[PDB]
């Protein structure tokens, strides 16, 4: 293992020491992030607003839904083997 | 049980086709998203858990509902109509900017992307405390899993017909690895001569019985219970490395200092261990200037011979001897010097390859020269 | 035309000379700045298009109007002429301090100097949705250009006497690169005994015909119809590097990997390649598990042997045999092994170059001793 | 080329394929930063506030312009030469 | 006067020993720390000075404190209580995880830490502009000075009791080192034959009368008046670089340039370096192309060939020689080829080693050999 | 010194030379960042917000205290050796 004695005839030395632990995950919780806000409080002093707000989302989330879609379509049960 | 069609799928990586089996088992089902559907349009707070029996929780949370809440709706009354547009329109963008951020082309492969808690922290509404406290998410070791980025999230489904995107949120636990230590080195310079010198060591390295090797410490936060690492930090250690620390110094290079070093002196085990032809060591017991022989590379400081030192202006009281009276340089087996920069690297590399060309014809006839 | 006085100048890089010249094409003539800084002391928008008719569009972007508009104004007639001021000036330091991050003395060389609109953001407010939409930029295009940071804007006027910076801002075209085709690699792990080694490969290579060289992907965005590039990303590759990837494994480099490495199986043309001497391998369909021979250091598993493989709990499919069978290691000729770190690297070059060294007297003897 | 034969020998093989695209700029537009609020309907309650702000923007925008005029002073027309 | 107790103590770096030492005259006494704590509890300001008559100003700064009286005092009488527990529980919280994010786990080592003013912006209310202005930090070096980041703070007391943290911060003076040059290094590429290389020299060196060092400029701002570095930026550059930059030719390394390389000419004392063989050099007086000899690698135009010259379309006037016009490639010694990234370096280094293993028994047969 | 002659004839050369300055502190002032506000005027609609607050802070300013209650109490008069 580490020889102390040589490493601090050329000046090193441990000045500290601890143990190693590390992450495993057993449960997992659903977490949505609702795009939309709710504006009824709101009148309708928000609709072109809105509107363009949905549109930006569009181009951002359609890719993503895609890529799900090209993964859960290759996914069959195990009773077709 | 599902399987994979990796004929249709064609090519994967390991970490696509575990994420992606990983999906059927965290997805909700089409059923559990109709109803997540008609849950979501009908709340008008920013954070908030689904009860659908049954099912787990579903945590809500909506980005600019704090700021309509708190801020539009109770000055409704007092604005005009055109300027509450305005003001929602700019929060609005700004959220539209972090979302495209977060999931945009940056994104590379959405399947496998593991996005930290923090990083969502602007989608979330700004800050993710209270998203912590509602997922349930609380304990004695919440401080290092949180700095350490170990609250991770994956994308599970994306609607664009009622705009939302759900997540699966880990909290995972901490386990010891079995006789692994981390160890922390540290070093200062010695004088063979005029020139000032450092042994070139790993800032950290770990160990397991008689194994020995890198540690990464990016992943990892020191914890006064031990580091607690999001990631594997272990790594190999070329075996010349692993030489130098089992006790070869030969093994070990070493690097020239800039004439304002900061590591010229250190405490160890009760004891002092200073460059004393680099810096002022003074006895403040005698007050007589401790020197360092040209034929020593460092001082060893102990009370047998010292009780109260002065180095560079601190006064400092040390124990019983614990290190040895320092060894001659000639008892010393000192290593090669290197320049670590990779322009030096680089030059050096280059310097040191073009002179095996010019021998490789020597070094062919290899055999033929030593039989012979 | 226009000519430089480089004896009057002196000194000057290529960046500085094209850009200086290239200022003499963008500045606005004297008669513009009169007419444009009488128009900017009429606006009170914090985005509005300054139209002088017969000349090209101006747009002019006020950091804190949104903010004077939205919120001070309305507040007018209900709050305090001191606390008015207390809020202005809370905002007016804010911005100083980007004005000052972005144009200040870490700007160095401000005439060939290019600031990516996104790094303007808070400088035109907060948010460059707008700024990018008045200024017409928009297709399909524009995700690909925006995230690779593809919009540069150049400063072109300072005015001490009315307080405001002109900036000279393009929208790119993408033109593709005919004959060059970015390939991106993964690799997988294979045991030689019990050890697990790793071939070292780039993450990208580019090729154009016969030529393979290497990519950089910092300023790129992989697009579904093709990366995107910002920079120049093509740079060049070592030729032994290249040796290896047309098809020399001795060339290769090789590195030793952590214990728990999860690059252990890929699939690859409906074919699973796994390491099924350090992960567990079972043929599904029949129940027996797939050793891997102590003399081969790698599975290729196809339907012709094992129609449906399960590697890590994960089933999979498999399809028709593309990679043939694997080969006897003696077949083989492996590379050597390295170690990447800094360190590492400097231990292990300082010992190659002390054993140069050492020799420098026989190796410069070479062509006498040859000819005996 | 590659040789994608001997690179899966030793476990290397191709994952995706894409073509490159890079940049070239042909109009530009000016775009000014306007550093001075319109304050007319704030009724000269923010005077201190806008000229320490005035003046710590002299502070950044000086070095600048000098730097401009330096560099424009060596520009002459060709017609001279 | 005070003793550090080592013995106690057991193991501590020359930076925690003299970080230790410095918290005896840096702290408060014991008094002023109760006299602080009833200070700061009658103040109700964002950024306030305490004086205690006798003793050095202390300034005290409340992160929250401006929103708290601009923002949610004047809207008590037409909010309600809830809401107005639920906004500053908003500000509370983002203030947590700031204060979180510096002085919390990722803080390693508290006592020996220095924190740099503009770090603690958000802590100290989201500017630090009124704080320096009512520490007195002014004058004609703030810019150099700030940009450096060489306003530091550090830790001095912290009161769970009270909940406040006293932080001792410093304005550094500049001092001149006489004797030392920083140069800025600039190259354009030559070609060989049809390949256009590169030398490989740092971007900045340094000089001390015969000297030469590396500079590091991470910490440095280049001003107008001089060179504004918060930490050491010289370190040793290897003595094989050092002959490079002494005139050795053959010591410098050189590197393949990507085809669309953006160094091709360069203006240098009023004379114009260009490769001209990758670029187009036409001489504007006398309508002629400037050929480059395929046996020279560079032109030095100069006004008494071509007063006038246009190249990669930019005109360019030039001055009288002062560069020896081009010679031959034969009268220059270039030096090795060599590749920069760390995969290229360690599949060359491996190679390079590689070799010396296999010529071990020839190496160690030197002194057999070269004596007889 | 840097030979300038040699490094031209491979296209090295130097575009600007400058003096290097370094920082040195000499005077040192107290600067204590307030960790609980003053809500006096909010009356009392923040109490529960302001000890949760107070619970978060612990949690961290602890440590750092006993971490210098260590390195203070091995600090010793001079007058005692
Ligand atoms: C895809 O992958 C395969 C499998 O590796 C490659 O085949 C290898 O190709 C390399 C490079 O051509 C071969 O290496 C060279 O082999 C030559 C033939 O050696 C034979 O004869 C010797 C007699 O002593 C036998 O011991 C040996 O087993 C072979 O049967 C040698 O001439 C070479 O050695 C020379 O190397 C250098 C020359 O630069 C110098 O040191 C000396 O001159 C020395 O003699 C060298 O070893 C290798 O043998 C092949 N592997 C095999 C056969 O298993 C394919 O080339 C690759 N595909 C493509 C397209 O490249
Ligand atoms: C600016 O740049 C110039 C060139 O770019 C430098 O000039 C170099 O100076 C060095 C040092 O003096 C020269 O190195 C020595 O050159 C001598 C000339 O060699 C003659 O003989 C050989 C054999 O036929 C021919 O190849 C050569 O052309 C000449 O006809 C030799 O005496 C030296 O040989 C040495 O060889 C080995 C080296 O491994 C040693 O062991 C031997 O003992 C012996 O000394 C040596 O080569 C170098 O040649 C010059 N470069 C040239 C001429 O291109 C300037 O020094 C430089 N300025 C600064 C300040 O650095
Ligand atoms: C701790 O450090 C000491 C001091 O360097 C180490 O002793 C050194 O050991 C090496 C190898 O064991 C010796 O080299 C050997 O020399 C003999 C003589 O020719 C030869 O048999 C070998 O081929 C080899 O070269 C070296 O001389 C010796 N150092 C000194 C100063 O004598 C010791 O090994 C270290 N301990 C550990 C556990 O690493
Ligand atoms: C927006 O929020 C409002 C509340 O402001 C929601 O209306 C409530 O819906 C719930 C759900 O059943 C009912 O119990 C309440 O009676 C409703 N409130 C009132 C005042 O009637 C509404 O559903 C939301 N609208 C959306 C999301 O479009
Ligand atoms: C600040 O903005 C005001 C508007 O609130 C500007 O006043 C208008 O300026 C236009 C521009 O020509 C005139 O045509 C309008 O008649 C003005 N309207 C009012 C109500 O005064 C004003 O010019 C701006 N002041 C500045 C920039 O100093
Ligand atoms: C919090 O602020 C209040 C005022 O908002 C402070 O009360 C003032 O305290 C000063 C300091 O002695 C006195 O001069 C004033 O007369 C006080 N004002 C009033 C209206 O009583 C209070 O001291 C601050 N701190 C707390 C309550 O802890
Ligand atoms: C808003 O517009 C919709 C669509 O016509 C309708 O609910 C109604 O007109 C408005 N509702 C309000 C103002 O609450
Ligand atoms: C602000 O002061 C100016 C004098 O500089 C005056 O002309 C103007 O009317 C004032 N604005 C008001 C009173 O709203």
């Amino acid at each position: 293992q580490i020889h102390w004695g040589n490493l601090s005839k050329i000046g090193v030395v441990g000045i500290g020491s601890a143990s190693y632990k590390v992450m495993t995950r057993s449960s997992h919780q659903s977490l949505v992030i609702k795009l939309m806000p709710n504006i009824t409080l709101l009148n309708n002093c928000t609709r072109v607003e809105i509107a363009e707000y949905r549109r930006l989302l569009r181009t951002v989330l359609e890719p993503i839904r895609d890529a799900l879609n090209a993964m859960t379509q290759n996914i069959r049960p195990v009773q077709s083997v | 049980g599902v399987v994979l069609a990796g004929a249709a799928l064609g090519v994967a990586t390991a970490a696509q086709i575990t994420a992606g089996i990983a999906l059927h088992q965290s997805m909700l089902n089409s059923q559990a998203i109709d109803n997540l559907r008609a849950s979501l349009e009908t709340t008008n707070q920013a954070i908030e858990a689904i009860r659908q029996a049954g099912q787990g929780m579903i945590l809500a949370v909506q980005g600019v509902q704090d700021y309509i809440n708190n801020e539009l709706i109770p000055s409704m009354n007092q604005l005009s109509c055109d300027l509450i547009g305005q003001k929602l329109g700019l929060k609005l963008l700004r959220y539209y900017t972090e979302i495209l951020s977060l999931f945009g082309p940056s994104l590379r492969d959405p399947i496998s992307a593991e996005i930290s808690i923090q990083a969502l922290s602007y989608a979330l509404g700004g800050d993710i405390n209270k998203v912590l406290e509602k997922l349930g998410y609380s304990g004695g070791d919440l401080l290092g899993i949180l700095e350490s980025r170990g609250i991770k999230a994956r994308i599970t489904h994306v609607d664009t017909e009622s705009y939302f995107i759900v997540l699966s949120i880990a909290y995972p636990t901490l386990s010891e690895i079995k006789g692994v230590i981390v160890h922390r080195l540290e070093g200062v310079s010695y004088n063979i001569g005029s020139q000032e010198w450092y042994t070139t060591v790993p800032k950290y390295v770990a160990t397991q019985g008689y194994l020995i090797s890198n540690f990464d410490e990016s992943s990892c936060t020191f914890m006064p219970e031990g580091t607690v690492c999001s990631q594997n930090a272990l790594y190999p250690m070329s075996p010349l490395l692993q030489e130098c620390l089992r006790g070869s110094t030969k093994s070990c290079a070493r690097t020239l200092v800039s004439g304002s070093f900061g590591n010229r002196f250190i405490l160890s085990q009760g004891n002092l261990i200073a460059n004393c032809a680099s810096i002022l060591c003074k006895c403040y017991t005698t007050g007589t200037i401790i020197n360092q022989d040209p034929d020593k590379i460092l001082t060893y400081i102990a009370a047998d011979h010292c009780p109260v030192v002065e180095v560079n202006g601190v006064t400092i009281q040390v124990g019983s001897r614990r290190y040895p009276d320092a060894v001659y340089l000639h008892r010393i087996d000192l290593g090669p010097p290197i320049s670590l920069g990779r322009l030096d690297v680089g030059t050096n590399l280059g310097n040191a390859i073009a002179k095996l060309e010019d021998a490789k014809e020597l070094l062919e006839s290899s055999d033929q020269i030593l039989r012979s």
